[PDB]
């Protein structure tokens, strides 16, 4: 819990010129905001680190501190450090 | 009535005014006039009198220490019946009847007798006749010569006063001449009814004493020395012979080694009066009682300056020190006992110093208290350690002022008015602190009013039916307003864990249940939240049992279990709440408070720069958690929440729910305003629109049921809400499926 924000930024809401560059990478650009999916940030949160000591935290962070660009859907608005940095 | 200005009398009649009848008294003055009631069911109304005679000389200090015992006396014993019966104010009567009254004399050297009358107080004639056997207790029941003398007659229907200034018999030439300050003769009449501001009205030898060798004896004792003349005192000789005294010793009644004349001993009213005889001052009064315990006397004067009554619930609440205290462990009752002797006479002090006697004249006071009273029953009036203060004049008021509300209760730290400013810099330093927590544009404005709002109902003794969520980003600073509203209410505010939030209300002992009691807030902080899997969902049954007037919890090692509910419950937390069970009531007792306000420090300034957490972001300070935490801006928070308090309490105020602000509510929201029970007369644009109605029941597959509602909301956001819906409105049977009735209002408005 501790080192999940080491590894994890807020998300880029103030990032619309840069929002579309991400988008290219991956990302649907809805809402004026870059929104990466569900299983790309799993996939993204597997490979931050080791998938064996990390379970079922990831996705109860994602759930508490992540959106899916509407009520719900497939997406998560979770801005990964090494990517919403990036423009 | 609006008082009386005409003064009936009787000749041995006429009715006058004020100024006939002072030119009548100044053109006649041998004329006898007794002033009566013209009629007593129209104007029974009158003030308060007494008549007083005892037949012997006093000196100046005797007779001004005398009249001040009997003042403090007749004043207690008058408030106090007034209170048990006539439903009164025991501090207001006290105030009334001692504030000023009229006290005329006799022009007699001989004898000491007058006519007292209080101003400001009034009542109807019923009472002073109901009155009588109190009285006569009062008077038989002390030492104080002039309150032993009481008259207790002319308490009777169409009774007659002698005025001020007539001569009672043509014979006698002694009359009763006026005193200062009143100097008027409309200050001595029983029924020049007058009210103004400062007054109050209230209304609706017989050998049975002792044996005659006892009071022999103690004749005796009091004289000290033998007597001369002993075994001569019979029944027969009781009020003729001398008593002739050898002065050995000097007298103990005067101090003098001789005296011309001996004494004299005389009986009235049940007692036994000795005295001197020729020279009056030479020698005091005694005075002997004939019936009665002592430690019952004392017991009835205690009681009856209403500072030892008992609650509700059975516990004896004393006033001791300016507050009204009470324990069930150490009962204070002997505390009072011997904390009160100073404002009992002489004879009656000397006797609370044995700890054997104030557990005497204790258990007649346990005795003498049945019936009970009601405790903390105004709820615009905040208690503090020494006072209470009043909110919605904001007039503070200390001393036995404060006795005339059962404060049971206390915020733990006295008042002070200098530091109960307006204009001051820590009054500016809080509003800034309360500006950054709560800004105050116009997007906000609707939420600060509520802010402010939820936060000035804790300076309210009733009882609120909503429980405000605070909802808030971290470093919000939510903890601030916290720390701030604890040093301002003192510790009736309380903090309680999230025990209550999952487990049941009541169940079993619950501290906090008991705690609810009389408290006026109660917090939480840091909720467990709902969201991840596990943790429970927020009790719906707890939270709509917190909302009734009434508190049921016993503590292990009690009985009571009835506690009164003014607790107004703010919880705060980061994340939305979730509650498994929903309700209308739910969705009519929740109201959300928003917090929009970012305090984070300049490194990660940036990084709360584009943050979408908070609408705004600023600078934070780590010496401003210390400064709430040293009560620096108590008192001006303090006036800050007595002027939001004036500002909202309107005649009466309410907690309106806000269901808007709570994301789980909304789809509850949109189902009802997108789907209600289904009208019988509209088969044609059923038809028309392809559902079908059979049984007087207008009804549609499930599978059609769902495939419409499949567009209209998100299936995969709350299917588990779709799915428990569905089961709570479940009808199965019909057809080859399951029967679902409703209306798809969307559909329903289009045609
Ligand atoms: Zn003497």
């Amino acid at each position: 819990y501790l080192k999940i924000g080491t590894l994890l930024v807020s998300s880029s809401v103030k990032h619309i010129p840069l929002m579309t560059d991400l988008s290219k990478k991956g990302y649907i650009l809805y809402d004026n905001v870059v929104t990466l999916p569900l299983t790309t940030f799993q996939q993204k949160i597997s490979k931050y680190f080791n998938s064996r000591l990390f379970g079922h935290d990831i996705e109860s962070f994602i759930n508490r501190h992540k959106k899916f660009a509407n009520v719900s859907d497939e997406y998560l608005q979770y801005i990964f450090i090494e990517d919403i940095s990036s423009p | 009535i609006r008082g009386n200005d005409v003064i009936f009398v009787l000749k041995t009649v006429e009715a006058f005014k004020c100024d006939e009848l002072e030119r009548y008294i100044d053109n006649n003055p041998e004329c006898t006039l007794f002033e009566s009631l013209r009629d007593e069911e129209a104007y029974s109304i009158v003030r308060i009198f007494m008549d007083v005679d005892l037949d012997a000389c006093l000196d100046e200090i005797d007779y001004l220490t005398a009249i001040q015992d009997f003042i403090i006396e007749v004043s207690n014993c008058v408030a106090r019946f007034a209170f048990t019966e006539c439903g009164a104010i025991h501090e207001n009567v006290i105030k009334s009847m001692r504030s000023n009254f009229s006290l005329t004399k006799s022009t007699n050297r001989d004898k000491t007798s007058f006519h007292i009358i209080f101003l400001d107080t009034y009542t109807t004639m019923d009472t002073l006749i109901a009155m009588k056997r109190t009285l006569l207790e009062l008077s038989r029941s002390s030492e104080n010569p002039l309150t032993r003398s009481i008259d207790t007659a002319v308490y009777r229907r169409k009774t007659t006063l002698r005025v001020v200034g007539t001569r009672k018999n043509p014979n006698c030439d002694t009359i009763h001449v006026m005193q200062p300050p009143h100097d008027n003769i409309e200050d001595y009449l029983f029924t020049y009814v007058d009210m103004n501001n400062n007054s109050y009205y209230f209304s609706l030898w017989e050998p049975g004493f002792i044996s005659f060798e006892d009071a022999i004896k103690r004749v005796s004792k009091i004289f000290i020395n033998s007597i001369i003349n002993f075994n001569d005192l019979d029944e027969n000789n009781f009020t003729t012979v001398p008593l002739v005294i050898d002065y050995v010793t000097p007298c103990a009644l005067c101090k003098k080694r001789s005296h011309k004349h001996p004494h004299q001993l005389s009986l009235e009213n049940g007692a036994i009066r000795i005295y001197k005889t020729g020279n009056p001052h030479s020698c005091k009064v005694k005075i002997v009682p004939l019936d009665g315990n002592k430690l019952f006397n004392i017991a009835q004067r205690i009681l009856d300056t209403n500072s030892v009554l008992l609650t509700e619930r059975g516990d004896h609440i004393v006033w001791i020190n300016n507050s009204w205290k009470f324990n069930s462990e150490e009962p204070l009752i002997t505390k009072l006992i011997l904390s009160i002797r100073h404002q009992l006479p002489k004879e009656y002090s000397s006797e609370l110093l044995c700890p054997r006697k104030r557990k005497t004249v204790e258990a007649n006071i346990r005795d003498m208290l049945v019936d009970s009273v009601e405790t903390d029953t105004y709820p615009d009036k905040l208690p503090f350690k020494n006072g209470v203060l009043d909110l919605v004049d904001g007039m503070f008021y200390s001393g036995d002022d404060a006795k005339k509300y059962t404060c049971t209760v206390s915020t733990g730290f006295k008042f002070d008015d200098t530091k109960f400013v307006e204009d001051s810099p820590e009054m500016e330093e809080l509003m800034n602190i309360i500006n950054d927590i709560q800004p105050l544009t116009d997007e906000n404005k609707k939420n600060r009013e509520l802010y402010e709002k939820t936060l000035s109902s804790c300076l309210c003794g009733a009882t609120k039916g909503c429980l405000t969520f605070f909802f808030g980003e971290t470093a919000t600073g939510k903890s601030t307003t916290k720390r701030l509203l604890k040093s301002a209410i003192g510790d009736l505010f309380v903090e309680t864990g999230q025990t209550i939030l999952t487990d049941v209300l009541d169940k079993g002992p619950n501290p906090f249940i008991a705690n609810m009691h009389l408290k006026r807030s109660v917090f939480c902080s840091e909720l467990p939240d709902f969201a991840c899997s596990g943790s429970k969902k927020i009790r719906s049954d707890n939270i709509k049992k917190l909302t009734e007037p009434c508190v049921i919890g016993r503590p292990c090692f009690s009985n009571k279990i009835n506690n009164r509910n003014h607790a107004t419950i703010i919880i705060d937390t980061n994340y939305k709440p979730v509650f498994d069970r929903i309700d209308n009531a739910l969705m009519r007792r929740i109201a959300v408070v928003r917090f929009r306000t970012h305090f984070s420090q300049p490194s990660g300034r940036e990084a709360a720069e584009n943050n979408d957490a908070y609408d705004k972001v600023k600078l934070l300070d780590e010496g401003l958690d210390g400064k709430i935490q040293n009560n620096r801006y108590r008192f001006a928070f303090l006036y800050l929440l007595v002027k939001w308090y004036k500002k909202y309490h309107i005649p009466i105020m309410k907690l309106y729910p806000t269901p808007e602000e709570i994301p789980d509510f909304a789809f509850y929201l949109k189902i009802g305003t997108l789907l209600v029970s289904s009208h019988i007369p509209l088969m044609t644009d059923l038809s028309k629109k392809g559902y079908i109605l059979y049984d007087n029941v207008v009804t549609l597959p499930l599978t059609t049921f769902q495939q419409k509602i499949s567009k209209y909301f998100n299936s995969r956001l709350f299917g588990h809400d779709i799915e428990s819906f569905i089961n709570r409105h479940k009808k199965f049977a019909n057809v080859s499926d399951e029967y679902l009735q409703y209306i798809f209002i969307e559909d329903i408005s289009s045609p």
